[PDB]
C-alpha cells in the first residue's frame, strides 16, 4: 500500500452551501433541463409524496362513507372509482417513483461514481412518471369520472362493452407511461452499476442497498413491458374491435395470468429496496456490521428468482390455477424475505444502539411488517385462502405490508439521508410525534380490519346492512384512520421548515458511524459526487476513514470460527 | 386438519372471528386455521419480543453507564447459525404444506355422491337458482328428478350463432349463451326481493356455477368458501362445480359477492336456507306441481318465513338512505 | 493479466471475496445455486404425492409423482453439490498453498 | 488502401480497434469533440468574439 | 502505458433495453397461443389460416435477413473509421426496410380484401396485433438508421457517432429475430 | 464484471427448471380445483423470462472474456488507477422533458381517439427523440 507526500500548501476542499440560501430563478429553468442525478432524485422524492398525499385522501373518504351503514354522501359508482384511484396512485405514482428517486440520489454516491451513465435518459424517466401521474388522474375531470375497475382491471369487467367511459382508456395509459418510466430507471441504475464504480469498489464491496437496486432493476425490466404489452392490448380491444380478452377466448383468465406474472414481482421490487434502506440504517445506530452480507446477498438473489414463479397465488379461487405448485412456491419465497429479520436481528444482537429517528423508524416497520407477512403465508394456505380471499383481511394483510416496507422504510430513509440531501438536520422532536401518530393510527385502523374480514365483510364495499355486524368494526378502524391522516401534518411543516431553517451540518457523517461511502463526502455533494475518494478495502469504507484504530478490531472479530490467519506470513513480494 | 382446536375462549381468540363452519370440509379448514395461528402467534410473540429486547437492553447509554465503550463486539458472521436459522424455515414451510395439501385435497374433491345439484346463475348484478338434479330419495313422486326446460335450453342453445353471419369467435356468436342453465323450478333474485335458496340438511350436494357476463364470485361465510363464477367457464379452464358432503345444521345463512363486478357489486346478496330433508321434499314437490307459485308461497307451504331474514334488500333510491335506514322490509 | 496473488504482509487480514481465487465468480458456483435452488420442487412433489394419497385421492399417478419428485430432487441436489465443489476448488488449494483463509 | 476518417484516433495497429461493440477504451460515452482533443483551449482559439455594448441611458 | 478495455456503456445499455423489448413481445406470443388453444378446440384455426400466403411471407423474410446482413457490414465499415462505407450500408439497409414494411402493408391489404380483419375473427386480432406491433418496431428501427445518417452527416465521424451506428445495428438484429420466430409461429406450425 | 455477468445464471437455470416443471404439471396433474391442459400463458412468460436472463448473462460473460482487469474489479487497487478520462456526460438538455410532453400528447390523443393526435403525437415523438439525439453535434451557424 502506497503512502503518497504530505504536500504543501494543502487545505481541504470547499464545502458546498446547504439548502434555504437559494436566490429567485436559481432552480426554475434548472428543474426543466438538468440531468444531475441528485437533483433528480430530490424531484422524484417530493413528486412522489404529493401523491402519495392524493391517494391518501382518496383512501380517507372511503373510511369517512364507511364510517355508518347508509350512503351518506357517495355514490356505488364514485366510491369505486375512489378505491381504484387510491389503489392506483398509491402503487405506480408513490411507490415505484420514490424507489427509483431513492436509487437515483444515493446510489451513485454508495458505488462513487460522478453521474449515472446515461443522465439524459434518467430525466426522460422523472417527466414521463409526471405524465402518467397526470394522466391517470385526468380521467376525475370527465362527467363519467375515473376508472372505477380495481387496480387490477379484471376483465370483461374492463372491455370497452362492459366500462365504456374514457377515464378507462385513461388509466391504462397512465400505467403505461408510469411503466416507461420505470425501464428508463431500471435500465439506468443496473447500466451505472456494472460500468462506473470506484477503484476497489468491487462487486462484494458494494452496500446493499446497492445490490437490491440491481435485482430489483432485473424485475422492473422482466415485468414493465409485460404490463405494457397487455394493456396496449385491452386499449387494443377497447379501440379496434378486437376479441382477445373475449370470455369464450378464455380471456378473463388471460388477463389474470398476465396481470399477475408483472404484478406479483411489482411488489416484491417495491419491498426489497426498502429493506436494504433497512439494511443501510440498522447497523449505522447499532455502531456494528451488517450480519450476515453474502448471506444477505444470496436471499436477496433468491427473491429475485422465486419471485417470477409465485406469481399465481392471486387466483386460488378462480379454480383455474394448479393449487400445490403455487402453494408451494409461496411457501418457499416465504424463507429468504423471513432471513432478513434474523439478519436484521443479528446487526442489533448486543449492539450500542442510540434511539434517532431512522432507528426508531426502522425498528417500527420491522415490528409493523413482521404481522403482514405473518398474514401472508395464510393466504399462501389455499385451503385458507377460500375464506379470506377478496376479504377484508386481505386488506389487512397487504396494507401492514405495504405500509411496513413503501411508507415506515420511506420515512425512515427520507429522516437518514435529509442531512446528506440538504446539509441539514431535521427537528427530532417532531419527528418523533409524526412516528408515534402514525403508529398508534395505522394499528388502530388496520389490525380490527383483520377481524371484520374473517367475519364475513367483502372488500370493495360502499355499503352494508346494519345487520351484517360490521358497523362498530368500521366506526373503530375510519377514527384512527383520520388520526394516521392528521399524521402527515407534522411530517409536511418539519420538511418545510428545516429545509430553509434547520441545523446545519458540520461534518461528513452527522449520525457518526455511517457504512457507506456516501458519508465519506460533503452534505450535501458537490456536482460530481466527491472531492475525493478514500481506500475502499471492506463494505463500510466510510467507517473505516473515520476511526482506523477500529480497521485491526473489526477484523479480528468479524467471524465466530477460529480462523489464525493474521499470524500467516507474508504473500507477494512488492509491486502494486 | 382432523385435530380439533384447543377449544374455549384460547378457541375463540384462535380462530379470530372465523364461523364455526356448516359442513365437514369447513370444520376441517377452521381446525387447521386455529392451529396455524397458534404457530404463528408464537413467532409474533418472540420476534416482537427480540424486538423489544432492542429497546430495554442493547442500548448505547445502558452500555456506556456500565462501562462498555464506545462500540460493541464487531461479530459479523456466525456460519453454522445463519445455516440452521435459513434450514429451520424450510422444514416448518414443508410440514405446513403437508398439511395444506391434505386441506386442500379434501375440500376440492369431487367425489362426494351429491344428490342435490344446483345450476347457479351470477348476473349483473343478482343470483338464479335452479334445481338440475334431485336424485329419487328426497325427489318429486320418488323418481331421480332432471330440471331441465328443454324449450329454453334449446332457445339458449341455438343462440350459439348469429344467422345474420356476425359469428368472430371461433365460429360461434359473441353472445353466445349456451352455457348457461334453465330450469324449471328457479328462483330470481330482484332489487325487491333477496333470492333464497333452499337446501337440505345431511345431504351431499353440487353447486354449478357460471355467470352471464362479468366475473363473480360465490361466498358462503358459513362454508368458509368461494369460488368465481365466469362467464363460458370452459373455455376459461374454470372448474365450475364444487361439492360439499352435507350441511351438518339447518337455518338461514347469508351469501355476498367477493368479487368486484361494477356499480351494485355491494348490493348482490344471496340467502342460503336449509331445511329438513323430508321438508325439502315438500317444498320441492308443491313447486314442481303448480309452477306458477313463487317461492315465498312454498316457503311458507313448508312453515318458514317467506323472505330472507339473514339478509334484506336494499333501497334503491339514491339519496333515501343518507341518514341510515337503508334497508327495506317486507310482509 | 494480473498475477495470481497480491502482496500481502504479515499482519495484514483482507476482506477478499472478488479475489481471483473466490469461487463467487468461477461460474460453476452460481450454476450449483441454481440447481440447489431447483431440487426443493421435487421435494415438493413427493410431499405433494404423499399428502394427496394419505387423503384418498391422486390414486391413480401418485407412486409416479413420487418417482419424479425423489430422482428430480437427488439429481438436482447431487449435479448442484459437485458444482459447487467444483467452483469451490481454487479457493480450497489457496487454503492449503497459504495460511490464509479470508 | 481504404478510407479513414480524418477525425479517427490512430492507434497501434496490434491493438485491434479504437471502440467495437462489446468495448471500448473508456468507462463511459467517448465524447463529440474527439477523445484525442486535450481541453481546455485559449479563448483565443475558440473563435468566440465577446461583445461590447453599451446602451443609452 | 495504453489504456485499458472496458465495456461498451452504450453497448450495455441497449442490449438491456432490447432484453426488455424481448419481454415485451413475450405477451403478445402468449394471446396468440391461447388464442391459439382455444381456436383448435373446434378445428376453427385451421380454416383462418387458411387464407395465408407463406411464399410471399418467406420472401420479405429473405429481405429483411439480407437487410441485417447489411447493417452487419456497415458496422464493420463504422468499426474501421470508413463513414463511406458506413453510410453506404446503411442507406441499403434502410431501402431494404423500407420495402419490408410495404410487403407487409400489401400483404394486409389482400388479408382485409377477402376476410381477415381485427374484427372478423380472433385469428385476425392475434394476427394483426401481432404482426402490427412488430411493423411499427420495423419503422422505429428504419426511424433510427436515417438519425444515424443525419448525425453522421452533420457531426464529425468520431468513435462517439461510430457506437451510435452500432448499436442501431443491434437494434435491427432484434427486429430480425422477432421476425424470425413471428414467421415460424404464425406462418409454419400454424 | 466477473460475478455480475455469472450470477445471472442462478436464476436462468431457476426460471428455465420452473418453466418445465409448470408445463409438465398443468398439463398432466389432475386436482378438483382446475381443469387439465397445458397453461400458454405461464408457459410462454416463464421461457421468455429465462431468455431475458440467458440474454444478459450471456452477453456479459461474451463481454467479460476480454475486458482488461479494470481497477473496480480489482481488490487492492489504488485510488490514483482511474486516473485520467472517465466519460462524456450530458450537462444538460431541454429534451427530456420535450420527448415527455410528446409522448403525453400522442396517449391522449389514443385515449380519445383522434385521428389527428395520433398523428401529431407521433410526429412530435420522432421530432424530440430526433433533437435529442443531434443535441451535440448541431452545427455552428455559418453567417
Ligand atoms: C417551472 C416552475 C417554476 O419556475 O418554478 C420555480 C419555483 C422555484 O423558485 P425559483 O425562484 O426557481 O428558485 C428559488 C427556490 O427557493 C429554490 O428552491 P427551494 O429553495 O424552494 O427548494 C426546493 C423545494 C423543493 O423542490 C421543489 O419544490 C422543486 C422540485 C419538485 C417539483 C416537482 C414535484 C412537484 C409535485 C408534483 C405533484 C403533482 O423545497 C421546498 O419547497 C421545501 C422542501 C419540500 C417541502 C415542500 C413540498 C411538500 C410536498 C412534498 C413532501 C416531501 C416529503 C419529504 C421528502 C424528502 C425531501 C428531501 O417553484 C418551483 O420550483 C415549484 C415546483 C412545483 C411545485
Ligand atoms: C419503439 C421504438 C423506440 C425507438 C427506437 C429504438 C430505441 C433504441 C435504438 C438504439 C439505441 O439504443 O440507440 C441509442 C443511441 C444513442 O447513442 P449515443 O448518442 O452514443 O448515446 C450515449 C449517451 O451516453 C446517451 O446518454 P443520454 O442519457 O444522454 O441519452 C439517452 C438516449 C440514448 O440512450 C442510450 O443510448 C442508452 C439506452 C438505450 C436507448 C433506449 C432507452 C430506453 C427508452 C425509453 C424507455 C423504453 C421505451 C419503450 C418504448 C416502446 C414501448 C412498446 O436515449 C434515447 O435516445 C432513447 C430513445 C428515447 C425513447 C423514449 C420513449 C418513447 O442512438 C443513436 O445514437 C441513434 C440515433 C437514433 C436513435 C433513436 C431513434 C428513434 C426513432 C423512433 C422514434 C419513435 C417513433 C416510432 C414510430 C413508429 C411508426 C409510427
Ligand atoms: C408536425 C408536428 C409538430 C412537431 C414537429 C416539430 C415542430 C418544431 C419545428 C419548428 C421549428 C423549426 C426551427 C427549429 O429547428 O427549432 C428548434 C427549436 C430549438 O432549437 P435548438 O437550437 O435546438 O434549441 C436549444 C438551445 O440550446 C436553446 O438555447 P437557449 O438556452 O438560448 O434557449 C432556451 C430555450 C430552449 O427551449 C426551446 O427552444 C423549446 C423548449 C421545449 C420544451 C418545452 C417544455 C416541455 C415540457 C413537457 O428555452 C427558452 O427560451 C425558454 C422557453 C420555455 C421552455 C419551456 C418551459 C416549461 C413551461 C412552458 O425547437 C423548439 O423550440 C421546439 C420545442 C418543442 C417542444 C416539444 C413538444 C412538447 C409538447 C407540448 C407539451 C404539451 C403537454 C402534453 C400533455 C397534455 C396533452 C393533452
Ligand atoms: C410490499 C408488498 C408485499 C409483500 C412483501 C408481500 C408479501 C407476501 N405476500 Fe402479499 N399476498 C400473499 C402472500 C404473501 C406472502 C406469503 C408474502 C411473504 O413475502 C411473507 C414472508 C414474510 C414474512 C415476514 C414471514 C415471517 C417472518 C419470519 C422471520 C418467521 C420465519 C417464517 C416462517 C417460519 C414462515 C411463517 C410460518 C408461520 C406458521 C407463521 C398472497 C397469497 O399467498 C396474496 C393473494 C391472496 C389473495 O388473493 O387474497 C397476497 C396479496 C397481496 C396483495 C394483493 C393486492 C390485491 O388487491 O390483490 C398485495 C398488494 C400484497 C403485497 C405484498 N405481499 N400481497
Ligand atoms: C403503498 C400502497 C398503499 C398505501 C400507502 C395505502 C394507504 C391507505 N389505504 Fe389503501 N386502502 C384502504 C385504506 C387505506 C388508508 C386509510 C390508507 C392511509 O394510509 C391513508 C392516510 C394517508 C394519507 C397520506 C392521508 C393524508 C391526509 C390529508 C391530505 C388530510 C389531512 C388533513 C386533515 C385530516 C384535516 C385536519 C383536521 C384537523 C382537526 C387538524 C382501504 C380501506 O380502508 C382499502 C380497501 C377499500 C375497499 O373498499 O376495498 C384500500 C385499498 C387499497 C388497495 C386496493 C385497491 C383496490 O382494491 O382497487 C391498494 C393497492 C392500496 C394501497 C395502499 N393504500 N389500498
Ligand atoms: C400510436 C399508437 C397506436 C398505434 C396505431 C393505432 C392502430 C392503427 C390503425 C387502426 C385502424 C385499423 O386498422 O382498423 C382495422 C381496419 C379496418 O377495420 P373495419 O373498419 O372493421 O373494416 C372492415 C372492412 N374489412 O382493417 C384492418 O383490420 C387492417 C389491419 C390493421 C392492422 C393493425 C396494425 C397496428 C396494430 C398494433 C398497434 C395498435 C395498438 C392499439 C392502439 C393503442
Ligand atoms: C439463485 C439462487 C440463490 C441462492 C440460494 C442459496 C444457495 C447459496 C448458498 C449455498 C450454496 C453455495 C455455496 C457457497 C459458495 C461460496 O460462496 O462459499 C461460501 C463463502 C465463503 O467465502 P470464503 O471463505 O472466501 O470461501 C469461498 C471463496 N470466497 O460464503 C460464505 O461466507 C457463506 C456463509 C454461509 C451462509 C451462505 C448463504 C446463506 C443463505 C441465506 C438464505 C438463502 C435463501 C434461499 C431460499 C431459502
Ligand atoms: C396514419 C397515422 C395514424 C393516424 C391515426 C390512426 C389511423 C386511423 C384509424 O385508426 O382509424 C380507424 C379506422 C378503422 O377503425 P374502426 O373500424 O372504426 O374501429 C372501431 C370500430 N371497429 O382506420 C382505418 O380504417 C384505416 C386503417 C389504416 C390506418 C393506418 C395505420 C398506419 C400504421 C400501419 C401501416 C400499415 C402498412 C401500410
Ligand atoms: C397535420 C394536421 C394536424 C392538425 C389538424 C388540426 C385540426 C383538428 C381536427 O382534425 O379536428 C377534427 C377532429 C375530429 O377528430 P378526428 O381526428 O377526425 O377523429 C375522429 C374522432 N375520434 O376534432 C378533434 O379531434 C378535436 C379538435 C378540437 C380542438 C379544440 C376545439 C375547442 C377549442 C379551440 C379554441 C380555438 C383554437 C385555439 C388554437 C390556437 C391558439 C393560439
Ligand atoms: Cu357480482
Ligand atoms: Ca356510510
Ligand atoms: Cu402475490
Ligand atoms: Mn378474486
Amino acid at each position: 500500500t502506497a503512502v503518497a507526500p504530505r504536500v504543501d500548501g494543502h487545505v481541504a476542499p470547499q464545502r458546498p452551501e446547504p439548502t434555504g440560501h437559494a436566490r429567485k430563478g436559481s432552480k426554475a429553468w434548472l428543474m426543466m433541463t438538468t440531468t444531475d442525478h441528485k437533483q433528480l432524485g430530490i424531484m422524484y422524492i417530493i413528486m412522489s409524496f404529493s401523491f402519495f398525499f392524493l391517494g391518501g385522501l382518496m383512501a380517507l373518504l372511503i373510511r369517512a362513507e364507511l364510517f355508518t351503514p347508509g350512503l351518506q354522501f357517495l355514490s356505488n359508482e364514485q366510491f369505486n372509482q375512489l378505491f381504484t384511484m387510491h389503489g392506483t396512485v398509491m402503487l405506480l405514482l408513490y411507490g415505484t417513483p420514490i424507489v427509483w428517486g431513492f436509487a437515483n440520489y444515493v446510489l451513485p454516491l454508495q458505488i462513487g461514481a460522478p453521474d449515472v451513465a446515461f443522465p439524459r435518459l434518467n430525466a426522460f424517466g422523472f417527466w414521463i412518471t409526471t405524465v402518467g401521474g397526470v394522466a391517470m388522474l385526468t380521467g376525475f375531470l370527465t362527467p363519467g369520472g375515473a376508472a372505477d375497475f380495481g387496480w387490477t382491471m379484471y376483465s370483461p369487467l374492463s372491455d370497452a362493452i362492459h366500462s365504456p367511459g374514457l377515464g378507462s382508456d385513461m388509466w391504462i395509459v397512465g400505467v403505461g407511461a408510469t411503466g416507461i418510466g420505470s425501464v428508463a430507471s431500471a435500465i439506468n441504475m443496473l447500466t451505472t452499476i456494472l460500468c462506473l464504480r470506484a477503484p476497489g469498489m468491487t462487486m462484494f464491496r458494494m452496500p446493499i442497498f446497492t445490490w437490491n437496486i440491481f435485482v430489483v432493476s432485473v424485475l422492473a425490466l422482466l415485468i414493465f413491458p409485460l404490463l405494457l404489452a397487455a394493456a396496449l392490448g385491452v386499449l387494443y380491444d377497447r379501440k379496434l374491435g378486437g376479441h382477445l380478452y373475449d370470455p369464450a377466448n378464455g380471456g378473463s383468465l388471460l388477463w389474470q395470468h398476465l396481470f399477475w406474472f408483472f404484478g406479483h414481482p411489482e411488489v416484491y421490487v417495491l419491498a426489497l429496496p426498502f429493506f436494504g434502506i433497512v439494511s443501510e440504517i440498522i447497523p449505522v445506530f447499532s455502531r456494528k456490521p451488517m450480519f450476515g452480507y453474502v448471506g444477505l446477498i444470496f436471499a436477496t438473489l433468491s427473491i429475485g428468482a422465486l419471485s417470477m414463479a409465485v406469481w399465481a397465488h392471486h387466483m386460488f379461487v378462480t379454480g383455474a390455477v394448479l393449487l400445490p405448485f403455487f402453494s408451494f412456491m409461496t411457501f418457499l419465497i416465504s424463507v429468504p424475505t423471513g432471513v432478513k429479520f434474523f439478519n436484521w436481528v443479528g446487526t442489533m444482537w448486543k449492539g450500542h444502539i442510540t434511539w434517532e429517528t431512522p432507528m426508531i423508524w426502522s425498528v417500527g416497520f420491522m415490528a409493523t411488517f413482521l404481522f403482514g407477512g405473518l398474514t401472508g403465508i395464510m393466504l399462501a394456505s389455499p385451503p385458507l385462502d377460500f375464506h379470506l380471499a377478496d376479504s377484508y383481511f386481505l386488506i389487512a394483510h397487504f396494507h401492514y405490508t405495504l405500509f411496513g416496507t413503501v411508507v415506515f422504510a420511506s420515512c425512515a430513509g427520507v429522516y437518514f439521508w435529509f442531512p446528506k440531501m440538504t446539509g441539514r438536520m431535521m427537528d427530532e422532536r417532531l419527528g418523533k410525534i409524526h412516528f408515534w401518530l402514525t403508529f398508534v393510527g395505522f394499528h388502530g385502523t388496520f389490525l380490527i380490519q383483520h377481524w371484520v374480514g374473517n367475519m364475513g365483510m367483502p372488500r370493495r364495499y360502499a355499503d352494508y346492512l346494519d345487520s351484517d355486524g360490521f358497523t362498530i368494526y368500521n366506526q373503530i378502524s375510519t377514527v384512527f384512520s383520520f388520526l394516521l391522516g392528521l399524521s402527515v401534518i407534522p411530517f409536511i411543516w418539519n420538511v418545510f421548515k428545516s429545509w430553509r431553517y434547520g441545523e446545519l451540518v458540520t461534518v461528513d457523517d452527522p449520525w457518526g458511524y455511517g457504512n457507506s461511502l456516501e458519508w465519506a463526502t460533503s452534505c450535501p455533494p458537490p456536482r460530481h459526487n466527491f472531492a475525493s475518494l478514500p481506500r475502499i478495502r471492506s463494505e463500510r469504507p466510510a467507517f473505516e476513514l473515520h476511526y482506523p484504530h477500529m480497521i485491526e478490531r473489526m477484523r479480528a472479530e468479524a467471524h465466530t470460527g477460529h480462523h489464525d490467519d493474521i499470524n500467516a506470513p507474508e504473500l507477494g513480494t512488492a509491486p502494486a | 386438519c382432523e385435530v380439533a382446536p384447543p377449544g374455549g375462549v384460547l378457541g375463540d381468540f384462535l380462530r379470530m372471528g372465523w364461523p364455526d363452519g356448516i359442513t365437514p370440509e369447513a370444520v376441517a379448514m377452521g381446525n387447521f386455521w386455529s392451529w396455524v395461528w397458534v404457530a404463528a402467534w408464537i413467532i409474533g410473540i418472540i420476534m416482537w419480543g427480540l424486538f423489544l429486547t432492542a429497546i430495554f437492553a442493547w442500548g448505547a447509554k445502558r452500555a456506556e453507564k456500565r462501562g462498555e465503550g464506545e462500540f460493541p463486539k464487531q461479530l459479523q458472521y456466525n456460519v453454522p447459525l445463519e445455516l440452521v436459522l435459513t434450514i429451520v424455515p424450510i422444514i416448518i414451510v414443508m410440514v405446513l404444506f403437508f398439511f395444506t395439501v391434505q386441506t386442500q385435497d379434501k375440500v376440492t374433491a369431487l367425489d362426494k355422491n351429491p344428490e342435490v345439484t344446483v345450476d347457479v346463475t351470477a348476473y349483473q348484478w343478482n343470483w338464479k337458482f335452479g334445481y338440475s338434479e334431485i336424485d329419487g330419495s328426497l325427489a318429486p313422486g320418488g323418481q331421480d328428478y332432471q330440471g331441465s326446460d328443454p324449450e329454453r335450453q334449446a332457445a339458449a342453445e341455438a343462440s350459439k350463432k348469429d344467422p345474420s353471419g356476425d359469428n368472430p369467435i371461433h365460429g360461434n356468436s359473441k353472445s353466445d349463451v349456451s352455457y348457461l342453465e334453465f330450469n324449471r323450478i328457479e328462483t330470481l333474485g330482484t332489487t325487491d326481493e333477496i333470492p333464497v335458496m333452499v337446501l337440505p340438511v345431511n345431504t351431499p350436494i353440487e353447486f354449478n356455477l357460471a355467470s352471464a357476463d362479468v366475473a363473480h364470485s360465490f361466498w358462503v361465510p358459513e362454508f368458509l368458501f368461494k369460488r368465481d363464477a365466469y362467464a363460458h367457464p370452459e373455455a376459461n379452464k374454470s372448474q365450475r362445480v364444487f361439492q360439499i358432503e352435507e350441511i351438518t345444521e339447518e337455518g338461514a345463512f347469508v351469501g355476498r359477492c367477493a368479487e368486484m363486478c361494477g356499480t351494485y357489486h355491494a348490493m348482490m346478496n344471496f340467502e342460503l336456507r336449509v331445511v329438513d330433508r323430508d321438508s325439502f321434499a315438500e317444498y320441492i314437490s308443491f313447486r314442481d306441481s303448480n309452477p306458477d307459485a313463487t317461492n315465498a308461497q312454498a316457503l311458507e307451504h313448508i312453515g318458514q318465513a317467506p323472505y330472507a331474514t339473514s339478509t334484506s334488500p336494499f333501497v334503491s333510491d339514491r339519496t333515501a338512505t343518507r341518514d341510515g335506514e337503508n334497508t327495506q322490509s317486507n310482509a | 493479466p494480473a498475477p495470481e496473488r497480491m502482496h500481502y504482509i504479515k499482519g495484514y487480514v483482507p476482506v477478499a471475496y472478488s479475489s481471483p481465487h473466490s469461487s463467487l465468480e468461477r461460474s460453476a458456483t452460481w450454476l450449483g445455486m441454481g440447481f440447489l435452488l431447483t431440487a426443493l420442487a421435487g421435494v415438493g412433489a413427493v410431499l405433494f404425492a404423499v399428502g394427496a394419497n394419505s387423503v384418498g385421492q391422486q390414486q391413480e399417478h401418485w407412486v409416479l409423482y413420487s418417482i419424479i419428485g425423489v430422482v428430480f430432487a437427488v439429481v438436482c441436489t447431487v449435479l448442484g453439490t459437485v458444482l459447487i465443489i467444483k467452483g469451490r476448488a481454487p479457493y480450497n488449494r489457496y487454503v492449503k498453498e497459504t495460511g490464509r483463509t479470508q | 488502401k481504404h478510407f479513414v476518417d480524418p477525425a479517427w484516433p490512430e492507434h497501434n495497429p496490434a491493438d485491434g480497434h479504437v471502440v467495437t461493440e462489446l468495448i471500448s477504451k473508456v468507462a463511459g460515452a467517448s465524447s463529440p469533440w474527439g477523445d484525442d482533443k486535450e481541453f481546455p483551449v485559449s479563448a483565443e482559439e475558440t473563435g468566440y468574439v465577446h461583445p461590447y455594448t453599451r446602451i443609452n441611458r | 502505458v495504453a489504456a485499458l478495455n472496458r465495456p461498451n456503456m452504450v453497448s450495455v445499455g441497449t442490449i438491456v433495453f432490447l432484453s426488455q423489448e424481448l419481454m415485451f413481445f413475450a405477451g403478445l406470443f402468449a394471446m396468440y397461443f391461447v388464442s391459439r388453444a382455444n381456436g383448435l378446440a373446434n378445428g376453427s384455426w385451421g380454416e383462418q389460416t387458411d387464407h395465408l400466403n407463406v411464399p410471399y411471407a418467406l420472401l420479405i423474410t429473405v429481405i429483411l435477413v439480407s437487410s441485417s446482413v447489411t447493417c452487419q457490414f456497415g458496422v464493420f465499415a463504422a468499426e474501421r473509421g470508413d463513414v463511406y462505407g458506413l453510410r453506404k450500408w446503411f442507406l441499403v439497409t434502410i431501402i431494404l426496410g423500407s420495402i419490408f414494411v410495404i410487403g407487409q402493408g400489401y400483404e394486409y391489404i389482400t388479408l382485409v380484401g377477402h376476410g381477415l380483419t381485427i374484427q372478423s375473427s380472433v385469428y385476425g386480432s392475434a394476427f394483426f396485433i401481432t404482426t402490427g406491433f412488430h411493423a411499427l418496431h420495423v419503422i422505429a428501427g428504419v426511424m433510427a438508421f436515417v438519425v444515424v445518417l443525419m448525425r453522421i452527416h452533420k457531426s464529425k465521424f468520431t468513435p462517439a457517432q461510430a457506437t451510435a451506428a452500432m448499436v442501431v445495428s443491434y437494434y435491427w438484429h432484434f427486429v430480425d429475430v422477432v421476425w424470425i420466430g413471428l414467421f415460424i409461429t404464425i406462418y409454419f406450425i400454424q | 464484471m466477473k460475478s455480475s455477468a455469472k450470477l445471472m445464471y442462478g436464476p436462468t437455470v431457476f426460471m428455465a427448471a420452473m418453466a418445465v416443471i409448470y408445463i409438465f404439471a398443468t398439463m398432466h396433474v389432475s386436482d378438483g380445483g382446475s381443469v387439465k391442459g397445458v397453461e400458454w400463458v405461464g408457459s410462454v412468460a416463464l421461457v421468455l423470462s429465462a431468455g431475458l436472463t440467458l440474454m444478459l448473462g450471456v452477453y456479459l460473460h461474451f463481454t467479460e472474456v476480454r475486458v482488461d482487469v479494470l481497477p473496480e474489479d480489482w481488490e487492492e487497487a489504488e485510488v490514483a488507477d482511474k486516473a485520467g478520462t472517465l466519460g462524456f456526460f450530458s450537462p444538460s438538455s431541454i429534451w427530456p422533458a420535450a420527448m415527455s410532453g410528446a409522448v403525453g400528447f400522442l396517449a391522449f390523443g389514443v385515449v380519445y381517439f383522434h385521428y389527428w393526435m395520433i398523428a401529431v403525437g407521433l410526429m412530435l415523438l420522432i421530432f424530440t427523440i430526433t433533437k435529442l439525439n443531434l443535441q451535440y453535434g448541431v452545427p455552428k451557424e455559418k453567417h
